[PDB]
RNA sequence: CCCGGCGAGGGGAGUGAAAAAGAACCUGAAACCGUGUACGUACAAGCAGUGGGAGCACGCUUAGGCGUGUGACUGCGUACC
RNA sequence: GUAACGGGGCUAAACCAUGCACCGAAGCUGCGGCAGCGACGCUUAUGCGUUGUUGGGUAGGGGAGCGUUCUGUAAGCCUG
């Protein structure tokens, strides 16, 4: 029995969020929460919220027990980019890209 | 049918012992290289090693012809600018007698990983004794 | 100064092979409250080494 | 009568990219770079169909030399003796026998020696 | 027991019960074929060598199938000279099963 | 109904032939970026493939075979217009 | 940076004369397959059977074919 949680159109870069995602793969949920509580990065907050939502779904829609859950999968993908303009010297112009990501977490008893 | 090919997991190898007193350097090195590579067996295979282990004794008693004891020069370079160095046959025999035979045989072997692995089965000593009595080598006359 | 050839994703990964984060080894347990905290720091309620320090 | 090109173009590109499976980097991902990697492969195959035979004959000859020098003759004299004895076995079969049957090879060497005597 | 014989411009070494692939022959399926130009017969320690053929030596075989082999591609290319060409090829064969060796 | 800041975003329940038709909504190709499994890779020098060729994993047959993926070592080999 | 035999090494594994073997190419022979051009016999609606010979190619000339969109045969044929 597996349960899913997603965060779509999140304001960050996949490269930056994968660093935090790599810390908590294959671990128990309580230990994962403890690890995430003491990481001094901005992506820790987002990943933590997604994990908490997944646990709540697991125990409300599927009748699960917290003490037997495990982070079975986690991944980050790219989203659409916003395009902006930045002036430079001597009348030149430049393009600015603002990147976005999708975050997915899967928890299971097995 | 398809032609036979040797398999490195099942190959026989023997141990031989040779004496170098009063022998010509190149005419000894030819035989040593031939037997290290394994050209004397009907199971010869270019991409496999089918040779034997050979011990050489009395390396500081090899012989050369002509005026080569004073006129054969070994060169090398160090990698720093200006670092070219040379030695003579007599100086080499005085300082490091095994290197003579070692270099001579190395020059005659294939260039690559397989040749580098072939070179590992040669054991050269400067005297008349060795400590490989547990392998039971056989006397080989060249 | 700029590149004459486009690099490869293999080189990108090889360069990034030193960018991994490190986790905290262990957490400490207070002797009165029983909370978890960083070693040599105060707890979230105001304890340090068994004594209340902040209201 | 206006004609479009998408279906045929895609089919051609896919046909070429299916032959580049296993190559490294862009050579199995990009059409411009993978087209050049197929022509060269064809050229090499055409040349190697001819190099194969040379390689195998050389191997057979080396093995026969090794086998004959163990009975006490050299390759050239052995071949001359067989020619004078009117034996017409080829080098492939001779190498096979040298590896898998040694009594027969000794018999052949004696025949050649008797012819040369 | 094994014997050597010649067919199709090439030589083969065989023993009883074996299947052999040769160039195309002009015999129908299920029929018998006889090779009566044999070069060598070996039966353990007994070795007969022809000069060039053994006297009274025969191999009998049966035909099994005809067919076509795997495809090959031919590519020709001359660089900077505006020349390219391509071709394909398959080759015929016959299969026989050895039934008897008589010396 | 539930997690979340009375957010953004999601998991259930329900509509419908179909929700991977959910409003960023027919079909959804390529470049480009990820997660999982099998094999190889830390004494080895070059247009990266071709000819030869062990070992390992897996699918039919269970008689010999045979097919698919990876590929140590070795000969030859300086892109296209 | 050895650096005026490719290298190792060579007193012949150098040079001169005579002889006999062997290696060595996509050249020649062997086995199987495709196509072009002639000659000769039945006879051709332009075919069959024998036989001789040929098939590296830029600029450029000659012959024969594949696939895409639209019109008729089609108020036909395939298809929840």
């Amino acid at each position: 029995m597996e349960t899913i949680a997603k965060h779509r159109h999140a304001r960050s870069s996949a490269q930056k969020v994968r660093l935090v995602a790599d810390l908590i793969r294959g671990k128990k949920v309580s230990q994962a929460l403890d690890i995430l509580t003491y990481t001094n990065k901005k992506a820790a907050v987002l990943v933590k919220k997604v994990l908490e939502s997944a646990i709540a779904n697991a125990e409300h829609n599927d009748g699960a027990d917290i003490d037997d859950l495990k982070v079975t999968k986690i991944f980050v993908d790219e989203g659409p980019s916003m395009k902006r303009i930045m002036p430079r010297a001597k009348g030149r112009a430049d393009r600015i890209l603002k990147r976005t990501s999708h975050i997915t977490v899967v928890v299971s008893d097995r | 049918m398809k032609t036979f090919t040797a398999k490195p997991e099942t190959v026989k190898r023997d141990w031989y012992v040779v004496d170098a007193t009063g022998k010509t350097l190149g005419r000894l090195a030819t035989e040593l290289a031939r037997r290290l590579r394994g050209k004397h067996k009907a199971e010869y295979t270019p991409h496999v090693d089918t040779g034997d282990y050979i011990i050489v004794l009395n390396a500081d008693k090899v012989a050369v012809t002509g005026n080569k004891r004073t006129d054969k020069v070994y060169y090398h370079h160090t990698g720093h600018i200006g670092g070219i160095k040379q030695a003579t046959f007599e100086e080499m025999i005085a300082r490091r007698p095994e290197r003579v035979i070692e270099i001579a045989v190395k020059g005659m072997l294939p260039k690559g990983p397989l040749g580098r692995a072939m070179f590992r089965k040669l054991k050269v000593y400067a005297g008349n004794e060795h400590n490989h009595a547990a392998q039971q080598p056989q006397v080989l006359d060249i | 100064a700029v590149q004459q050839n486009k690099p490869t994703r293999s080189k990108r990964g090889m360069r990034r092979s030193h960018d991994a984060l490190t986790a905290v080894t262990s957490l400490s347990v207070d002797k009165t409250s029983g909370e978890k905290h960083l070693r040599h720091h105060i707890t979230a309620d105001g304890y340090y080494r068994g004594r209340k320090v902040i209201a | 009568a206006r004609v479009k090109r998408g279906v045929i173009a895609r089919a051609r590109h896919k046909k070429i990219l299916k032959q580049a499976k296993g190559y490294y980097g862009a050579r199995s991902r990009v059409y411009r770079v993978a087209f050049q990697a197929v022509i060269k492969a064809g050229q090499y195959a055409y040349r190697d169909r001819r190099q194969r035979k040379r390689q195998f004959r050389q191997l057979w000859i080396a093995r026969i030399n090794a086998a004959a020098r163990q009975n006490g003759i050299s390759y050239s004299k052995f071949i001359n003796g067989l020619k004078k004895a009117s034996v017409e076995i080829d080098r492939k079969i001779l190498a096979d026998i040298a590896v898998f049957d040694k009594v027969a090879f000794t018999a052949l060497v004696e025949k050649a020696k008797a012819a040369l005597a | 027991m094994y014997a050597v014989f010649q067919s199709g411009g090439k030589q083969h070494r065989v023993s009883e019960g074996q299947t052999v692939r040769l160039e195309k022959l002009d015999i129908a399926t299920g029929e018998t074929v006889e090779f009566a130009e044999v070069l060598m017969i070996a039966n353990g320690e007994e070795v007969k060598i022809g000069v060039p053929f053994v006297d009274g030596g025969v191999i009998k075989a049966e035909v099994v199938a005809h067919g076509r082999g795997e495809k090959v591609k031919i590519v020709k290319f001359r660089r900077r000279k505006h020349y390219r060409k391509q071709q394909g090829h398959r080759q015929w064969f016959t299969d026989v099963k050895i039934t008897g060796i008589s010396a």
